[PDB]
């Protein structure tokens, strides 16, 4: 009545609406994570190079986990700048620089955009900008030394700042005053370079601390380094929709015997429609279906006669028919399913014709 | 640790034919008994190819064409780039009886780059110096390869297939299946062939149309050139 | 002035003409909260220098 918007129906057959199959769940693989970044050797390394001479390593081409650099408690100070930790799972740029040295305690605040200090002026400078994080912790017991550890030097005095990314390490006499100097020390000469006192009977704030700092860069290269992708189960016989390493559509998966070469990954039959697919785990060759689908039909006598109708499902098979899943005697016939109208043995004349060689009426419904 | 040469080897180069070969799978997609149209970068049927018997720098256009009918595995190396120096970023690879090695940075090249081999064999003197670089990979009979360097990849295509005729290129069809791929981004215009211690071809290759069949098993056994003559056309 | 404050935290996003005042502490990383921040847990709101 709603379709034809009309409050009265003569005797006919009429097409409501259509139906699908609506997918259970959704899964999704990829191949076996390998080729992890060595975190290890940056983050449990025996030593770190002076502040004036930080150590530069260059990270590409690698997946990089940084959910285990989250996790651990181990970091005192762990502040990303530029985005939000969390997301650096799914989003990544194309390199990153890792930056390697040991600071006091009190220089940890300085490792920042828009601040200022003795390092943040003399040994390393980041521009306002600048994007990724940094990772500070403690080092006391291995760094500080009983007699003094005066393996660590940093630079006091320079004529001018440090631009972001440079390294300086020239030992040039500082020359405050107007007298020059041939490499000697003066009235108005000093070294640039003073060498840590570190020591365990230091208290808080002069403990020797490391600091790793993670940029990101997203040169016209393309983009290789970020965190791996999680993998799920496999399952079959289910019209579910999957995400086969970015080849995404729903369908139901079978069992294949159809042969690839070794260097294929999907294929196809004809106007460039997946047919199959090779899972990239356990290398083995799939079969896609559209799981099912049709219109439907309402068969009625009229609406003058009688108020009862039956439904007939185009082209479905009577396995998957879902408040009218039961109703009458379910008939299965090569035109569809039809359901509410009882089938008898006998043969007359055709009113309303269904299809196939078959044809309902009124007598119920046969 | 190479020196210069006397014995100034030139053998100009001679003419040959293209025939029926230089076709590769242009994708990883699976097809079965099927015609399919395809337009990309091939080596046109029945071209020129330059037969080489010292190995000058020949420009690497948009892709190459390389083939060597050898005996007990003789070709061995190649090198790429612009420059051919430590201000460019030059490419190289060598190929071993397992797979090939391949390094890319500024190698410095000099005039008889060379491997050497030693009777066991220890050698290796093709350049003298290399400062920064972060990409390296390691993974009778005529050898067919083709190179191509398309947005920021770069492909390597090769085949294997005996052969017992001499003077020319086999009169048969067989694809190339693809070998390696690289992610890198490095502009090359120019490459060369390492020496040992011989007689090769080259063809270039231009955009155009093909026609590839595929059998029950996903084999291309026959292409068919659409631009050549008016039958091919039709 | 640091009469003015502003979220910077959340689960999730916000529906268009839509307005949270939970002053809750946000489980940042995978070390639960129970009340106190801690590690991984910070205050969501921030306020105006
Ligand atoms: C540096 O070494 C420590 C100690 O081995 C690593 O911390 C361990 O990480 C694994 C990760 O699976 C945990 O199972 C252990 O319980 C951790 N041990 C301790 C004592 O914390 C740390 O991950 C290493 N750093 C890097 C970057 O690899
Ligand atoms: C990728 O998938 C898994 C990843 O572990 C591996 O294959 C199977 O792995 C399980 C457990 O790891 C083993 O019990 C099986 O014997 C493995 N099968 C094979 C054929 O190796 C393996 O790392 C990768 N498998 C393939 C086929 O690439
Ligand atoms: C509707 O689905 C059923 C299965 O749910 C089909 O019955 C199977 O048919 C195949 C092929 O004829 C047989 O190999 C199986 O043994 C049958 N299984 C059962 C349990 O009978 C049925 O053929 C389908 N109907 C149509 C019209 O396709
Ligand atoms: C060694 O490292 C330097 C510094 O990273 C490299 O210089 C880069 O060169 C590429 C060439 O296109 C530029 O796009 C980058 O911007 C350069 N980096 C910087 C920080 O400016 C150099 O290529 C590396 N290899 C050498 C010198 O052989
Ligand atoms: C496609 O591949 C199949 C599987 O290898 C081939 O079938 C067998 O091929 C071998 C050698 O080619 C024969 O010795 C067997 O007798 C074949 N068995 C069957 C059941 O065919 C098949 O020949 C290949 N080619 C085609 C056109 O199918
Ligand atoms: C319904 O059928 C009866 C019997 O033929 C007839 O008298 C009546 O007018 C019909 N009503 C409508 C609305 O068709
Ligand atoms: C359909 O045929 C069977 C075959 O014997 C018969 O028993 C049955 O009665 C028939 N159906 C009807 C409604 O007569
Ligand atoms: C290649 O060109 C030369 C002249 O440039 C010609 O003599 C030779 O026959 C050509 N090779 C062919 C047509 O295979
Ligand atoms: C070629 O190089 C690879 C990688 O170093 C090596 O495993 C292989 O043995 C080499 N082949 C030789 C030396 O014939
Ligand atoms: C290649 O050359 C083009 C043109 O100058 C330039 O835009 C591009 O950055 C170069 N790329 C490399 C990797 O040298």
């Amino acid at each position: 009545k709603c379709t034809l918007k009309s409050f009265t129906v003569e005797k006919g057959i009429y097409q409501t609406s259509n139906f699908r199959v609506q997918p259970t769940e959704s899964i999704v693989r990829f191949p076996n994570i390998t080729n992890l970044c060595p975190f290890g050797e940056v983050f449990n390394a025996t030593r770190f190079a002076s502040v004036y001479a930080w150590n530069r390593k260059r990270i590409s081409n690698c997946v990089a986990d940084y959910s285990v650099l989250y996790n651990s408690a181990s970091f005192s100070t762990f502040k990303c700048y530029g985005v939000s930790p969390t997301k650096l799972n799914d989003l990544c740029f194309t390199n990153v620089y890792a930056d390697s040295f040991v600071i006091r305690g009190d220089e940890v605040r300085q490792i920042a955009p828009g601040q200022t200090g003795n390092i943040a002026d003399y040994n390393y400078k980041l521009p306002d900008d600048f994007t990724g994080c940094v990772i500070a912790w403690n080092s006391n017991n291995l760094d500080s030394k009983v007699g003094g550890n005066y393996n660590y030097l940093y630079r006091l005095f320079r004529k001018s700042n440090l631009k972001p990314f440079e390294r300086d390490i020239s030992t040039e006499i500082y020359q405050a005053g107007s007298t020059p100097c041939n490499g000697v020390k003066g009235f108005n000469c000093y070294f640039p370079l003073q060498s840590y006192g570190f020591q365990p009977t230091y208290g808080v704030g002069y403990q020797p601390y490391r600091v790793v700092v993670l940029s990101f860069e997203l040169l016209h290269a393309p983009a290789t380094v970020c965190g791996p992708k999680k993998s799920t189960n496999l399952v079959k016989n289910k019209c579910v929709n999957f995400n086969f390493n970015g080849l995404t559509g729903t369908g139901v998966l079978t069992e294949s015997n159809k042969k690839f070469l070794p260097f294929q990954q999907f294929g196809r039959d004809i106007a460039d429609t997946t047919d199959a697919v090779r899972d990239p785990q356990t290398l083995e060759i799939l079969d896609i279906t559209p799981c099912s689908f049709g219109g439907v039909s309402v068969i009625t006598p009229g609406t003058n006669t009688s108020n009862q109708v039956a439904v007939l499902y185009q082209g479905v098979n009577c396995t998957e028919v879902p408040v009218y899943s039961t109703g009458s005697n379910v008939f299965q016939t090569r035109a569809g399913c039809l359901i509410g109208a009882e089938h008898v043995n006998n043969s007359y004349e055709c009113d309303i014709p269904i299809g196939a060689g078959i044809c309902a009426s009124y007598q119920s419904i046969i | 640790q190479c020196v210069n040469f006397t014995t100034r080897t030139q053998l100009p180069p001679a003419y040959t034919n293209s025939f029926t070969r230089g076709v590769y799978y242009p994708d990883k997609v699976f097809r079965s008994s099927v015609l399919h149209s395809t337009q990309d970068l091939f080596l046109p049927f029945f071209s020129n190819v330059t037969w080489f018997h010292a190995n000058p720098v020949l420009p690497f256009n948009d892709g190459v064409y390389f083939a060597s009918t050898e005996k007990s595995n003789i070709i061995r190396g190649w090198i790429f780039g612009t420059t051919l120096d430590s201000k460019t970023q030059s490419l190289l690879i060598v190929n071993n009886a397992t797979n090939v090695v391949i390094k890319v940075c500024e190698f410095q090249f000099c005039n008889d780059p060379f491997l050497g081999v030693y009777y066991m064999e220890s050698e290796f003197r093709v350049y003298s110096s290399a400062n920064n670089c972060t990409f390296e990979y390691v993974s009778k009979n005529l050898r067919e390869f083709v190179f191509k360097n398309i947005d920021g990849y770069f492909k390597i295509y090769s085949k294997h297939t005996p052969i017992n005729l001499v003077r020319g290129l086999p009169q048969g069809f067989s694809a190339l299946e693809p070998l390696v791929d690289l992610p890198i981004g490095i502009n090359i215009t120019r490459f060369q062939t390492l020496h040992i211690s011989a007689a090769y071809y080259v063809g270039y290759l231009q955009p155009r149309t093909f026609l590839l069949k595929y059998n029950e098993n996903g084999t291309i056994t026959d292409a068919v050139d659409c631009a050549l003559d008016p039958l091919s056309e039709t």
